[PDB]
């Protein structure tokens, strides 16, 4: 650019999100149109997704990841879902200049899809050499340009320009004869991709979805019994070794109340979560497994310093509703339930499937508030690895250097105010009989009370 | 346990204003905190906090000339230089704007050794080597 | 030069590679370009590889010296690997003045290649007598000048600036005749160079690698069986004569998980390492074979005083992956695997292919670490016979000073932290039964512990 | 021909040490691709080409005599300031072009003037060797950068009138040499011109240096002057 | 390096008011600074600056007469020389309206000789020689 003011007034509509966001989360999303084959990472604006993944309700992709992103989750990696039988849209096209037409330029999706996605070329009437190359989405014009008969040029514009982001062009052939005029020639040669949803196709993309770490897993809000076992191996094996992933699911809505009870206590995992009621936001419904990616969304933004118990959720409706009796018996089978307490919904408690406890555990870790903490706790202190292990010695100064730092790991966590008083020390009774390669050490923390139940003796 | 890493005095070489002194007996320089001190309604122990930093040396020697007499109350520098002999490392700082606070004029004794003790401040430091 | 200021600014992309580089390696690359017969030593920078070896990424020269040095090695010994029909392009000029042209200038590649390098040869515009003669590299230039028509001044000019490092220019006969104007015309009679790699040219390498020693050797990341077989004898050849040489391989992409545990428990030698697992840098793959060349480097480099165990190598994705009773089991086969814990690959173990012991030796044995300093302290005691055997006596002084001298050793290698304790003293059980000329002494160590394995107990 | 004997004069200047900054300027008849690739053509560091005429109490003034003014701003300027859009006594100037061809031009390596309001302005303050390469950085693609950088190098290379065969070649010697480079920068410093800098030995080449030879590295952050301002309006 | 640089204290000659003072032991003299401290908003080290001098002298030796005593509190000089043997090179400072803070009337101990001590101000001081 020149030195100077440049005065460019913008539209009040086009604000950006909110700036409190936190946390990861992962996102299987069914996207008609999208990146395949590969995790993208969005920030915490809504542009890159509709601009990525279509701006259509139906479309899976879209809806749930508005969801998420009114979830207010910082970072939100989606992994479009297709099927093996999608593939890209493609077309050929072909010159008139000889008797017989030979094809020239092959038009194929950027990335597979089988949408709307439509052609038409014509003559340039500045230039006879020239022709007018413009592409529609669902009768809404995307790119529009005139370029020379060249098929050079026209292949080079084509991939040049950001508005042919649904389209590559790729010369077959060396030529710069004139291009055949065709009107509304529909991409073809591939599946919608929110169809023939499948569960190899989950497992590839839980696959690619171990590429990186997350805070929660939403499975794209599908409520298939197969998928939901599937990913619960998943997230267990995935916690066996050591990679800690909070599963959010949700129950159909053929379950009656008593099904959703029976489905909730059937889960005994302390890192699953099940939503047991649907809801209804600017007059769109959403299943239960639906509205668990916004659940999901909440609580990983919520992370640590937070919960869901009775947080503000944006939803305007839900269903089906209990009384107070049938509430505890649901809370105690471990079903979350949305309640509709007064204009806007909230949350009834912050319980995960891991409600039904026993004896020789404690009951504070059947909540999803001390699962994320737990997690984030066992995460945090290991990941001291990458200046740690292998890198420092076991004498008293290395194991004294160690309890620094995992002191001031807790000391920098109290200072948020999450923790009341903490304990970090070498654990004597084990090291005594330790290896001499083996470091084994202990510690203690009280997590802070949050107010829950409030009570009110009145008088006259 | 390392006898090398060990400096002695004897490897030192001092520049008064850019020309080498040769005859001084030990230097000393400190820059020193004006530290503030803060206490608060809900907490029990102090805060200490960083105020501004003035520099003071003192340098005492052997009197050969009346170079400090003639320096007055001007404004010099001082190069320090600490070498290692076993180590080929060394130190090097740099006092700016070393000042005298008072001139030695006069000091001597019935059967000893003129010497000559100044003292001064100095604004910050330059860490040129180490 | 003369007295005086010269200020020279130089860009900032020129930079210095980095200090803290130990160790040496060796390295038969099998170079398109460089040179032949003789092994060079690349110090720390990455600019004599580059000058001497190409700087195209599909030469497994430049690829994997790139590797080794990222790998942070302090001295590279490089040796070219070409064919025995692999010979130097040439090519012949030829004059215009008479009517059948004559041969007055042989241009043959300084080194063997067959690359795509190019001449052309043009009259001079200043002056008559002069001509310019240019020449080309994959369409770059590399020297351009212009001198006297005359043989004598044209060889001269081309053996002699530096910018003719590709081409020597030897005068057929003698003449001033003005030479014939040729465009374009490639040096041809070799072969490529990475073509054609056949196990006696390796096994000749070898045999030059045999001029020094290295801390290690990484077979130039092939991973044909033969020329693993080939290169463990010559190994094992020379950890009988007394040369430690700890060898470092990788195994095929078309191997599962069962055949590389198999590989791996196949080689049963304490100084063979095998990498079992590809890796992706900069967005380009490297089988294992070629990861191992890194491997061994960043082994040379940590040497004595660091292992290999859990570094943060550079690589940012790997494959294959594995849960960790699969890890455990294929450690216990003796696979070295690489693991993308985080953003970045980190090694799983410092383990290498001996990892099966037996009751009668020791399990500590089976690292890298403990062969690495195994090998360096049999060196070093090894390397006290250019003063102290035929010329020193055999009585009780002569041996008090032998046992000064490994003391001294000892304990300057204490000085470092490496050993927590040690002694050496007279074998007295064995030197009472000895030889007039034979000397016998024992020594123990005691290595210091380094943290590996650290288990946290939590409450509540 | 009297432009390409000054041009080999000051390269030989240069190349001896003697640092001018050369001022020149286009003819009438040049159009606009013309001297655009007039500009082009010269890629030197110091040499700096004026493609517009200019009128000033009425009297025109040819690029090449306006070059004179151009560069008496830029000298009087020297250090501390900028031509880049600096208030010319000129009253109007040609010819004219699009915000578009202005870039072209720029990128071309072409001083063009302007009637930016009643009184002439400056586009950017660029030279000749606005074609830089990967090799090299694009800041010294600006007059201000070649006479920063010259004002530096003929200020350490002023330092020989009681340095050079004055001084001696060990650890107090350049030690006091880099006490003086560093006072110099200080100074410097001291204007504002420079946000950081660092002066020390080149270990690197000093270690392989012979016994008469001095080797020494200097880094300097220049400050950063506003050139481009974006308003975001709302109502 | 240089043995003949040292300056030994039985170079010295003293000069009281014009006479020459043989019986003294050793002798003193500082121009000290009022020096002022000044801390800045913007700036995070405290500047110097120099303020009025003053000079302090004491003087130190053996009781022959009662000069000090009739001298009183009026005005004199001090010509202090210091002399190098192996050089021929000299220092001498002339130190102006120098005036005692103390008359030392008495002091005497019981098998020892007696001393006088006098410490005093001088308001400048002239390197006549050096």
């Amino acid at each position: 650019e020149i030195p100077g003011f440049y005065n460019r007034f913008k539209t009040q509509a086009e604000k950006s999100t909110n700036t409190g966001l936190k946390g990861r989360l992962a996102m299987p999303i069914r996207a008609n149109w999208g990146d395949v084959g590969k995790v993208v990472t969005i920030k915490n604006d809504l542009r890159q997704l509709k601009n990525l993944f279509g701006d259509d309700m139906n479309y899976s992709a879209f809806k749930l990841g508005k969801l998420a992103l009114l979830g207010n989750v910082k970072e939100l990696l989606l992994y479009r879902l297709v099927d093996g039988n999608q593939k890209k849209g493609t077309l050929t096209l072909k010159d008139t200049t000889e008797n017989s037409a030979k094809d020239v330029i092959k038009l194929e999706t950027k990335y597979p899809t089988a949408r709307n996605f439509n052609v038409t070329i014509k003559s340039n009437l500045v230039d006879s050499d020239k022709k007018d190359f413009i592409f529609f989405e669902n009768t809404k014009q995307l790119f529009s340009s005139s370029i020379k008969g060249t098929i050079d040029e026209i292949v080079l514009e084509i991939n040049s320009n950001l508005d042919n982001e649904y389209v590559i062009a790729t010369k077959v052939a060396d030529s710069d004869t004139i291009l055949a005029n065709v009107v509304n020639q529909a991409l073809e040669g591939g599946n919608d991709g929110c169809t023939s949803i499948t569960n190899e196709s989950y497992l590839k993309a839980l696959e690619e979805f171990e590429r990186y770490s997350f805070d929660s897993f939403v499975l794209d809000g599908v409520a298939d019994e197969a998928l939901q076992e599937t990913t619960k191996a998943w997230v267990a094996k995935n916690k066996e070794l050591g990679k800690d992933i909070l599963l959010f699911l949700g129950g159909k809505t053929e379950d009656n109340i008593k099904q959703i009870n029976d489905k909730s206590k059937s889960f005994n995992d302390e890192n699953i979560v099940n939503v047991g009621s649907s809801a209804y936001y600017e007059n769109i419904k959403y299943t239960p497994s639906e509205v668990a990616v916004y659940i999901a969304a909440l609580s990983v933004s919520k992370g640590i310093t937070g919960s869901i118990c009775n947080a503000k959720t944006i939803f305007e409706e839900v269903e089906p509703r209990l009384s107070q009796s049938e509430v505890k018996e649901c809370l105690k089978s471990g079903t979350l339930v949305l309640d509709f307490d007064d204009g806007d919904v909230i949350i009834v408690d912050d319980v995960n499937t891991f409600k039904k406890y026993v004896d020789d555990k404690n009951e504070a870790m059947g909540y999803i508030s001390n699962i994320m903490f737990i997690n984030t706790i066992n995460k945090d202190t290991s990941l001291k690895r990458k200046e740690f292990v292998g890198k420092i010695f076991n004498d008293a100064t290395g194991q004294t250097t160690v309890i620094c730092a995992l002191k001031k790991y807790f000391e920098e966590l109290m200072s948020q105010g999450i923790i009341s008083e903490f304990n970090v020390d070498i654990d004597t009774e084990l090291q005594a009989t330790a290896k001499a390669d083996e470091f084994y050490w202990k510690w203690d923390a009280v997590k802070v009370d949050v107010m829950k139940k409030i009570y009110g003796t009145g008088y006259l | 346990i390392e006898e090398a890493s060990f400096l002695n005095g004897s490897d030192v070489v001092i520049l008064i204003d850019g020309v080498e002194e040769l005859y001084m007996e030990e230097i000393k320089a400190d820059f020193e905190q004006d530290e503030q001190s803060i206490k608060l309604l809900g907490c029990q122990n102090e805060i200490s906090r960083v105020g501004t930093t003035k520099g003071s040396f003192s340098l005492n020697g052997y009197k050969t000339d009346s170079k400090f007499a003639k320096l007055g109350f001007r404004s010099f520098e001082i190069i320090y230089n600490l070498s290692n002999s076993e180590t080929l490392g060394y130190e090097s700082i740099r006092l700016k704007n070393c000042r005298l606070k008072k001139l030695p004029l006069i000091n001597s004794k019935a059967g000893e050794i003129v010497k000559i003790e100044v003292e001064g401040s100095f604004r910050g430091y330059d860490l040129l080597n180490e």
